[PDB]
Order: C-alpha cells, then structure tokens, then sequence
C-alpha cells in the first residue's frame, strides 16, 4: 500500500472490500448501479441510494469528499475500498472511477446481498 | 520431416500447447506462480483448466523463463513531567489506601438477607424503566451526551460537533447551543468539581476547555489543546482532577495538564487506532482500548506498560472502569463484553458477558455505590442492564428506533440518558 | 441463598480478602513495588474484466484454435472435411452419393447423419458433467483451512419435543458444516441451540430456525406404547446473540440431553461457554 489517506473513513478492509466490490458487480449486470461522482451525486438528491463505495486514494482526495456530507443528511451509509482502478473494473469500465452508488429496486434480484453489505457498512461509521 | 515438424512448431497455438503441458496442475500450484508473478491470481469465472491456460498465455508473450527460473527503549526526558507523577503517587498511594480500607469496612457486617434484598430490588426498578420525552438537537447523529456531577444537565455532541447543554429533568428545550469551530464530536466530559468546566475531543485533533458559565449561554473557551494529528476518539479527567488525558488515533495517548495546557505524556505502543482510554477511580492506572484489539493497561507514575488483556477479535470501542477500582469492563465490534479483574491475575481474569448484537460503543457502571449496574449501548437499538456480581442479563429497554451512539446515567441512577443516530436524545425514566 | 439467580457469587469471602491484603502489605498488588526515572516507548484477490476484453479475449482465443486446425488440413493430418446436410439442404446437396437414384437410402443418411450430430451435443453434456463428479471428490477431500474468525449465533426456546424439528437441526447442522452444539432440559424442559461456521452458513439456519419452520405448530408424536397428540402453540424461539469468537471449541455438532441446569452448565462448561445461556 501507499499511506492510507487519513480522510478516508471508514475504510473497509480486505475481506470486506471483496464482498463489496462484487456485489457492485453484481448490480453492474443488473444495471442498478450508478457509476462516477456526479451519477452519485444525482442518486442521493432523488433518494433513491443504496449505499455509496469510494476510492480511498482518489487523487486529490477532496473532490469527492462533498459526498459524505450528503450522505449523513440523507443517512445513506458508505466506505471507501483501497483503490479506484478495482473500483473501475467493477462497474464495468476500463479506466478509473472513484465513487459508485448502488440503487434501489425491491423486487431485484440481488436485494439479499445488499442488506448484508449495509449491514456490514454501517458497523463502520461507529 | 523437418519442414512439416516447423511449420507446425512455428505456429501460436501449437507454441501454446506445448508450454500448457510443461506446467503444474493444481489450484494452489498455479496459483502461486501468478501472486508471484504478479498477475491477479483468480479472474471472474473460470475453473482451473481456464486458469492454467491463462500462465501459459502470460508466459507466452512476455517471452518469460519457466516456473524453473521463475522461481524496545526506554525514552528519558522531561523532568517536569517526572515532577506530576510524584504527585499522583502521594495521591493515589493515599486513595487506593482510603478506597481498601472502605471496602474491607463493608465486608465485616454480611447479614446477606439485606443486599440479596436490595439486589431484587434494584432489578425491579431496572425493569420498569420507561421513556420520558425524546428531544431533538441536529441533522447529524448525536456522538457524545454527558452528565454533569450534579446530574442537572447534559451535553450533547453532534457529528457535526456542535454542542448544545440541556436540562437533565425536563430537556426542554435547552440552555443555549454553540457550533464549535470543529465538525465531528468525539467525547464530552466534565470536570469532577466545580461543574464549571468540560472538555471535547473531535475530528480536528484539537481538545477545547469550556468554561460553562453559570445560567448563561456563553460557554466559554479555555483554552486549546495541541499535539493531535489524527481525529480525537476519546478524553478524560483524571479522577484526581488536575489532569486530562487524551487518547486519538495515530498510536498515541497523551497525558495532558488542564492549567498549563501542555503534553506531559506522549506515550506509544498500539499497532492501529486506539479507540478509548479510561481512568480508574484511584487515579493510579489508565487502560487503553484500540482498534488491534488489545485491551493493554499502563501505569502512568513508572509508564510501564503492565498487563496486557487479548479477548476482542474486534475492535475495542469504549473501555469503562468500575468504582471499585478492581474491575475493568471492555466492550468491541465483536459484540462482546469482557469483565476483567486484576486481582485474581492467575486465575479468574475474564468474565464475558454476551451483550448484543451488532457493536457495542458505550458502556457504563453505575457511579455511585461503588459500581454494580453495568449498563451498556450498540447498533442494535436495545440497551441493558447488567449486575456486576453474576453478569446475567437482566433487562432490556426500546425505545429507540435507531442505533445508538452514546449513553449516560445518572449518579443517583434515576435517570438514563441515550443519544441516537436518530438524532433525538431520550430520557429514560 | 439461592440458585438460577446465581446469587451464590454475591457472597463475601473474608479470608481470600484479608489473606490478599495481609499478603500485600497494605495496598493491592500494584504500589507494593513502590514500598521510575525515564518513561518508555513500547514496540509493537480477484480481477473483473469488462466486456471488451471479453469480445478480444474470445476471439483471439477462437482464432488462434481455427488457424490451426487449418493448417492440419493443409498439412494432410486430419480428414478433409464434408458437408453439413439436413432436411433442408438435403435436395440440393449432390454430392456423390446416391441423391436421386437411392432415395429412401439417401433419407436415411441424412436423417442418420443428423442424429449423430446431435449424438454428440449429448455426449459432451454428459461426459463433462460426469467428469465434474469424479472432480468434485478433489473438494470433499480438501480440508476447511482456519477461518482466521468465526461468526456464531445463539437461541433460546421452550420446547424442542416434536421429533421433526429435532432432525432437521441434526441434518443442517451436517448439511452446512456447522459446528456447535443443542442442549435442552430433560425432554419437555427448555433449552439452548449454538452455531457456528462461516457467515454465509449461519445466514441459511438462522432462516430455517425462525421464519420456515413453525415450533408453534402442533404435531402427534410417539411413544413407547402408541402414538400421542402434542400442543406445542405456547413454545416459541427467538435469536439471544451473534457474533465473533477468537476461536470455536466446539469440535462437531452434538445434540444432548441434560436433566439439570447445572450439568448444562458443566456441559458448556468444557467449551468455556457457561455464559451463552440465559435465565
């Protein structure tokens, strides 16, 4: 690794960031997920969000960093995984993306391994 | 012969193919090439035959060799420092003494019908408990509420970090709210004596005495507290009263005055991010809680570090010290809360209550009468009430419809205060 | 007094506290080195891919597997190939063998070449998943590799009397590679259920103990001399804890039977799980 950016927060792990960035995957295939900062951006104002995923080490780290803010008010959890270029290959992308959010759809599919993931998340926030 | 043999030999598939059975077949086999190599070691779908054909493929084009060739200090300084730890042993020697002596008083009378009396008792007053009003305060959830030592009013703490004091009893609405220069509050907590003062530790690093004036609104900054890189996850008083310790993130608690405002202690020591520090009632010991789950004691006056307590396979979120001096109680991300009493030593050691579901964050003893009551808070939207002397459950309270941050009890212990990512406080009877 | 309450630990001991503080001198076993100078510093995976490395992936693999073939033609290793026929080609496809002048022996060809095709698709189906059985005995053999952390649960019911719920619990439990442990009270006294494994194993038998199975269902049972009607409705179940454990002492999953409270405990008591049962 590289210094973890002390902004960065809550971090998910190793174990973790496997059973999440499959499940963004997951939703890729699914196309409930939203990829990039704005698209991300637009979900949470609609109210449609799931949870967010970030790149920890997003360069500069403050571009993104509006994000939390908003999620807190609209009490969406999130969490950064260690690297954008995983991330980009998640959504089904060549090239870098740095933030993604999945979204809402109560008859899909996958519903089930969302619910274990927030559940998870939110342990983090403490 | 020859030519038919090269034209064929000359060919990529056929170049692949011969290399494809030249190397190891098994899933760890393979496997370990690829890590060292560096390639990822698994892709989406694939069973193995796919995998083994994607090292020949790899070997193939970067023209690469076969799997053959593939293949402690002590630290001295600061005197006037030295000078305080003299002081808190004059201080504790004499407490510890006084607290011993207390407890040895107590022993002698027994007459057992009485407590075993009293024990139900206080089991049914724990049952009853209620909800008396909710309250608000902000759009962020509430991180730390504290009672002061005369138990008539709280603070509360968002994670947008402002504070705002309210009045135990009614709640309503408040005294006056502050937004601090800082954004995401840590702890609250108040000085022993006058209930003039308290102080707060947040995402900044930087730890705020509050002068808290009278009937007024004007919460009045102290002074500044400098030295922290990292967000501040916890702080305390001293039980003396002197002294402020303040324990963050980057591995470091540090010892602080409140009058001179400077670091008497920087100390090391954990791996990852210490997520509380406590003090016990003596003033004699601190023990650290952190993120490695290593619940690791200190004595302040030799700065050894003295036993260290392994239990939590998740991170040790508050770390609460018992009135009697003699237990400690520690609470994690693994749902669990471990009881240890240093006494014993050889063995008695851990008493695991199984409290919760889903973390733990704060856990309480009841102040006054030495500690008996544990009461405690997670995710998982319940609260509980624990003897100190079997630590069987005893009951539980909802009333929250979300998870809770923090919770403080009264010294009497008639009231329960609870804050909530819900973002109310609620007052429990 | 008393026993279920455990009070029994509430009760002074003056001998353990006077011989402790006699031993100590005065002031526990802390300052007791007291009756210092300097201060210390203590020490111490899967890619994805997207769907245009797909396509590039599956066609210079698809091409470099033809070209060769290929070239076995040319190279005279492998048989020239001949047409493809079917019911529909099969007019106008005169290839020198009796197309107009054998007829029915023509159709016969062609409808017999046809299945053989298809013979083949069969073939391969089965020859594969065939192959994955004999493969799979590879997985059986191999064995678990430690966690490094286990999740656990925990629960509490009235009673576990019906024999159908009983051998479920028994089933799963192996089915899943749970370990743990059940315990209960006599027969229609109440007990405890333990879990534990991987995550994903606990989520499944979480599941079947509270929302597919129904222990307020009423069953008839057995006994001795004949069959019984049982009403059950007033039992209910209901989930203490989950978790995560240093690690699990539990070996395998068994089921037994204790006629007190205590044995229950001593039961535990061997996991080091007194603890995970409530009064």
């Amino acid at each position: 690794m590289s210094a973890p950016n002390p902004k960065a927060f809550p971090l998910a792990d190793a174990a973790l960031t496997q059973q999440i960035l499959d499940v963004v995957q997951q939703a890729a295939n699914l196309r409930q997920l939203k990829k990039g900062a704005n698209e991300a951006t637009k979900t949470l104002n609609r109210g449609i969000s799931e949870f967010i995923i970030m790149a920890a080490d997003c360069e500069p780290i403050e571009i993104l960093l509006h994000l939390p803010l908003l999620c807190e008010d609209k009490n969406v959890p999130y969490v950064f995984v260690p690297s954008r270029v995983a991330l980009g290959r998640a959504c089904g992308v060549s090239r870098p993306v740095i933030a993604a959010s999945i979204t809402t759809n109560d008859a899909s599919a996958i519903k089930t391994q969302i619910y274990a993931v927030k559940d998870k998340i939110e342990t983090l926030l403490i | 012969n020859e030519s038919t043999a090269d034209i064929l030999k000359q060919l990529p598939h056929e170049r692949l193919q011969a290399v494809l059975e030249k190397i190891p077949e098994e899933d760890l086999e393979v496997r370990r090439l690829l890590s060292i190599l560096k390639k990822p070691e698994v892709v989406e779908n694939e069973d193995v035959q796919q995998r083994r054909i994607r090292l020949a493929e790899i070997l193939m084009v970067d023209e690469i060799d076969l799997e053959n060739i593939n293949n402690d200090f002590f630290t001295p300084a600061t005197s006037e420092l030295i000078f305080a730890r003299r002081f808190l042993i004059n201080y504790s020697l004499e407490r510890s003494r006084k607290r011993l002596q207390k407890e040895m008083e107590r022993h002698q009378k027994f007459n057992t019908r009485q407590e075993l009396l009293s024990r139900r008792t206080e089991l049914q007053r724990m049952a009853n408990l209620e909800l008396a009003g909710s309250q608000l305060v902000s759009t962020k959830p509430i991180s730390a509420v504290s009672l002061s030592t005369d138990d008539m009013v709280v603070a509360t703490g968002s994670w947008a970090g402002d504070l705002q004091v309210l009045n135990s009893q009614t709640l309503q609405p408040l005294t006056q709210k502050l937004d601090s220069h800082v954004g995401k509050i840590g702890a609250i907590d108040w000085h022993p004596d006058s209930n003039n003062q308290m102080i707060s530790c947040a995402e900044d690093g930087l730890i705020k005495n509050f002068q808290y004036s009278n009937e007024e609104g004007g919460l009045r900054l102290l002074g500044d507290l400098v030295g922290h890189e990292r967000r501040i996850s916890d702080v305390k008083y001293h039980p003396s009263g002197k002294f402020i310790g303040s324990a963050s993130h980057d591995m470091t608690w540090r010892l602080w005055d409140a009058s001179t405002h400077q670091e008497l202690l920087l100390q090391e020591g954990h791996d990852k991010g210490v997520f509380s520090l406590s003090f016990q009632c003596d003033g004699s010991l601190v023990c650290s809680g952190g993120m490695d789950s290593l619940s690791m004691l200190w004595d302040i006056r030799s700065g050894s570090k003295v036993m260290t307590l392994a239990g939590h396979s998740k991170p040790i979120y508050t770390v609460a010290w018992s009135p009697n001096g003699y237990q400690v109680a520690t609470g994690g991300g693994d749902g669990i809360i471990n009881v240890w009493d240093i006494r014993k030593r050889d063995e008695g050691q851990l008493n695991q209550i199984l409290a919760h579901r889903n973390i733990v964050t704060q856990v309480r003893f009841s102040k006054e009468d030495g500690g008996k009551k544990l009461v405690s808070c997670g995710y998982d939207n319940l609260i509980n009430v624990y003897s100190s002397d079997t630590w069987l459950k005893m009951g539980s309270l909802a009333g929250h419809t979300d998870k809770i941050i923090s919770l403080d009890i009264s010294n009497n212990s008639h009231f329960l205060v609870s804050g909530g990512w819900d973002r109310s406080i609620k007052l429990w009877n | 007094p008393n026993l279920e309450l455990h009070e029994d630990k509430f009760l002074l001991d003056l001998s353990k506290f006077k011989i402790y503080y006699d031993n100590n001198h005065g002031y526990e076993w802390w300052d007791t080195a007291y009756l210092v100078a300097h201060p210390l510093p203590e020490k111490i995976i899967k890619a994805y891919l997207t769907q245009h490395e797909r396509k590039r992936l599956r066609r210079n693999r698809r091409k470099m597997a033809r070209e060769a073939r290929e070239i076995k033609i040319k190279l005279g290793l492998l048989p020239k190939p001949e047409p493809k026929v079917k019911l529909s080609n099969m007019m106008s496809v005169f290839e020198n063998d009796q197309n107009i002048t054998d007829p029915t022996a023509w159709e016969k060809v062609v409808k017999d070449q046809v299945d053989l095709r298809k013979r083949k698709h069969l073939e391969e189906n089965e020859r594969r998943h065939e192959d994955a059985i004999k493969r799979r005995k590879e997985a059986v053999n191999m064995n678990v590799e430690k966690p490094t952390v286990y999740h656990c649960k925990v629960f509490q019911f009235k009673n576990l009397q019906n024999p159908k719920i009983r051998f479920k619990l028994k089933m799963n439990s192996k089915e899943l590679s749970l370990k743990g442990l059940c315990l209960r009270i006599r027969d229609d006294g109440p007990g405890i259920i333990i879990v534990v494994g991987n995550e994903k194993s606990c989520k499944f038998y979480e599941n079947l103990v509270m929302k597919r199975i129904k222990w307020n269902e009423d069953f008839e049972l057995h006994t001795n001399t004949g069959d019984i009607k049982m009403d059950m409705h007033n039992n209910s179940i209901s989930k203490t804890w989950e978790g995560y454990l240093q690690d699990c002492k539990f070996k395998g999953w068994f089921m037994k039977v204790c006629n007190d409270q205590d044995s229950l405990l001593r039961t535990l008591g061997q996991f080091d799980s007194e603890h995970f049962y409530s009064p």
